């Protein structure tokens, strides 16, 4: 129980943080991933000078602060920001005290070697937890869908990944990163739902075009016949009641959104797509583990939970592959977690003790030590 | 041989560099000039125009 | 060492003539664009004071 | 000559029409964009009962009708009342008759398709000209520039933008738009002149700060120890004698107007400002073409009229710039006329012949021949 | 002179083709072997519709066109697209018209016999050649450098081999060919060069990272005593400035990028390394010639021609080879094109009249009289 309670778990993303206990199904919290600083001089009603803000505080309160986001596309762009937001999740969202708790954290996936030694150096010297691990995001996705050997396609708020995995092994040079995912995603609604003839003026219109996306937003497959559908206009129409009552209606663009994941040239990318890319990958591998890589399509992450996905990329990758293949695209239905669910599994689990890195591993290794 | 050409290359690059300042510094002052002669040029075709005006 | 130091020699050389040739088209761009600028400076001198009389 | 006369060049803006003929060095007609709806039954002595007013005749007896505004934002908004400024432009503000004169059209950076096509059945099926063409206003003012590759920014009176041409295609991804522009910019002098203690209580006088806006308005380089100079107090002030003998003097606001344009956080405005917009535009094109883009920064608008504004925009992208570049601000004396000269240029020129939409076109391919 | 002036010498690689005339010291031509196929309809200003583009406006305008390279590993993979690189090579690079010029050409190493006929039913029947030739490329290079026995490691855009030949006929069981070349190399500085922390984001900032490898890429003996020095941080460091001022900083990595070709493993390539297989090339050829080849090591290629190669190689040989021998690694400064130098001496050569493919031959033999 020492630590089998006593685990903590938090994957640090580029939109939202997820964080909660070993053992626990979901994420006990999830919240932006910024950090405001007061433009003005003064104060809230009954508080004190605040230096800073984080989360959801400083979302709510942007108008008078300038919002940092600390991590660039998966990777820790600024330190002082993020010491800012792993304190906040220990103390004010979980509560807990981390000198008495591991903590298994998440990494992207070419994370620079000095970064894992960087984050390892905080949390043993100024948060002093008493061991801690950092495990890659694809690689917790996977094993919580079970398996060891997969590819996943992982995508969230600011990065899009591919990473071929193989006996647990994430296969450095077959890895893909496509820096265009749900940030990009909502932008692009914003202007074709504008393009409607519409206008997302004040910051309660901004905020709410996200929640358009992922409430009806949709993947089609046969995108092609699909904008020829909307034209005879069937009951594909879908109206969205704003803040107030001002009814909007989408009927069309719902999909056009999506098809941008498989057509980057919609938003003025030149990059290829979600599909080509899986696929690139898997001829980047050894050959005789190219039947296991696509019969193990695991997909996890925020954008990739547009229904109708997954129809689309098993025809899409079927359509490249070699018919003598077999293709399988698992997408589950906690995948806005799969990361965080792998790294509960994993850390809850009765073999992992032996690799939690103590601060008798550092203090005698140096960041070295859990950097492998 | 290449100790010849190390000489002359030091010998050409400071005077590339001595050059390369004397360009900047006469580019600059014709933003000015060339400013200060637009400037000049505008506040003219208001006063001719206001001559014209009030001479008619 | 030889090799590498003439050929940074020669992109050196190359750079500072053609960095002293856009010098001297500035330069002369700038005798005009100034003499331009006094020609101006003038006759709006000449046709204010030709505007406060005809005020007056 | 048939057409080499006879070609029409009309570009609809904002506050503005400006119009003549295909050849000419500047605009015969220049006009408000209004059309004004009479309040009250009567009439003027002399005249008939009159449904409608356009131009200046709406703007001079604006006190009995209801103006209205066509064009908001630079895009066409009421057809009604857009067909009736068209009317006015032909008849006569030129006193042409159009079924025999080609006219060039000018349109907004990304006007809807179904715009481009709804005033092209309206050229063709109301007005019956022979033959008419839609440019877009960027491109036309980089074109009246000489060059094909430059970021234009044009600036009017209710819209601002930055169009990245290349090769003359204007790139709709890198395309934005600030909605402000001279008109908020007028209104803003207003209360900082009301400010400094004064009253513009008729309509002779709140008609006027608009031309003190325009001839004494200055963009200062430097606007920080400007200010400072303005403390110090020299021979900076200017007054202005207004339509009877009380003189106003304005100093220093003279160019804390303009000030607005960079920051518009003077206006409660959260968007960036002109030339980070300029700049933002330029990192997100294609990477080979931005030296391009960075030596050919050409200005146009009535907007971009005020002096100073040039070595301000140099100096303001110099400095967010990679030194390697050559920043090139390029801003020509007929500039609030750059869209118009550049359309009578195109449209007097010996190979554009080919590229008129004739009524064949029209008559065999419906609306969307002219669309592209 | 009638042909002394006239023969053209051809050599056409994967990633730059060289062309001039047999008697010049130098390719009068080098250009990309690219074929640009446009994207949309639409024109450069005063010029046509072009269905097509080649060699560098191909490049220079690539983000309108469809790149695609002819050549995949030295061998042409598409015959459509090489007959278009041909003629532009005739009529627009070198101005000539073929029909009056005898053409000597260059195949790669085990180039199958069905392709050698191929460009001979090219080169005769569309371009109406006099006569023409087709030498191996390693044999061009091994006697460009004077003599008829050596083994060439050959190596350019997108393949290296290792041609082992014995008074001038190459010996086809003993050819190796490893696919990782400069491109595959340029890729790779490319990432440890963003792993520096750093970003090649617009396409001018892609292009030049092959210039910095051409620059600044350096090829250490003991690699491994040269981290360490790195770690110690010596004046080994290199700074390019960018086309803008943007100074990156290069220090070690400069390389660490062609350490990958003793070292494949670098870049998840499993296949043995360029002085292996020098030598594998060697334990594989007849006894009696193995001190023939090992004092006879030819170097020719762009790959080959990052400076201390050669002495990185004449270490990584004798310590493989039997002490017995001779070791002798021989780089000529010229090399990147010792290929089209051989064809321009053996072409311009008093003796080869004799070996030149006419029209009679090929009219009354079939392609197989070239094919040998």
């Amino acid at each position: 129980d020492e630590d089998e309670t006593t685990a903590l778990v938090c994957d640090n993303g580029s939109g939202l943080v997820k964080a909660g206990f070993a053992g626990d199904d979901a994420p006990r919290a999830v919240f932006p991933s910024i950090v405001g600083r007061p433009r003005h001089q003064g104060v809230m009603v009954g508080m004190g000078q605040k230096d800073s803000y984080v989360g959801d505080e400083a979302q709510s309160k942007r108008g008078i602060l300038t919002l940092k986001y600390p991590i660039e596309h998966g990777i820790i762009t600024n330190w002082d920001d993020m010491e800012k937001i792993w304190h906040h999740t220990f103390y004010n969202e979980l509560r807990v005290a981390p000198e008495e708790h591991p903590t298994l954290l998440t990494e992207a996936p070419l994370n620079p070697k000095a970064n894992r030694e960087k984050m390892t150096q905080i949390m043993f010297e100024t948060f002093n937890v008493p061991a801690m691990y950092v495990a890659i995001q694809a690689v917790l996705s996977l094993y919580a869908s079970g398996r060891t050997t997969g590819i996943v396609l992982d995508s969230g708020d600011g990065v899009t990944h591919n990473v071929p995995i193989y006996e647990g092994y994430a296969l450095p040079h077959a890895i893909m990163r496509l820096d265009l995912a749900g940030r990009d995603l909502t932008d692009y609604l914003m202007k074709i739902l504008t393009e409607r003839g519409y206008s997302f003026v004040t910051t309660a219109e901004r905020e709410i075009v996200r929640d358009i996306k992922e409430k009806l937003c949709y993947v089609a497959l046969d995108f092609e016949n699909e904008m020829a559908t909307a034209a005879s206009s069937s009951s594909l129409e879908k109206s969205y009641e704003l803040p107030d009552g001002q009814v909007i209606t989408i009927g069309n663009e719902r999909f056009r959104c999506p098809e941008t994941l498989f057509q980057p040239s919609f938003i003025g990318m030149e990059s290829a797509g979600i599909h080509e890319t899986t696929y690139n990958s898997i001829m980047k591998c050894d050959i005789d583990i190219r039947k296991d890589l696509y019969a193990n399509n695991v997909m996890s992450g925020g954008t990739t939970m547009y229904p109708g996905i997954a129809d689309r990329m098993q025809k899409e990758i079927t359509a490249l592959a070699p018919s003598t293949m077999k293709i399988k695209i698992i997408a589950p239905p906690e995948r806005k977690y799969s990361v965080w669910i792998g790294g509960s599994i994993l850390a809850s689990l009765s073999t992992f003790q032996q690799m939690w890195i103590t601060k008798q591993e550092y203090d005698e290794a140096g960041p070295s030590i859990v950097h492998r | 041989a290449a100790d010849e050409s190390e000489r002359g290359m030091k010998v050409i690059e400071s005077r590339a560099q001595k050059d390369e300042e004397k360009m900047e510094i006469q580019e600059i002052q014709l933003k000015e000039a060339k400013h200060i002669a637009e400037d000049a040029d505008r506040k003219y075709e208001e006063v001719a125009r206001k001559l014209v005006i009030i001479e008619s």
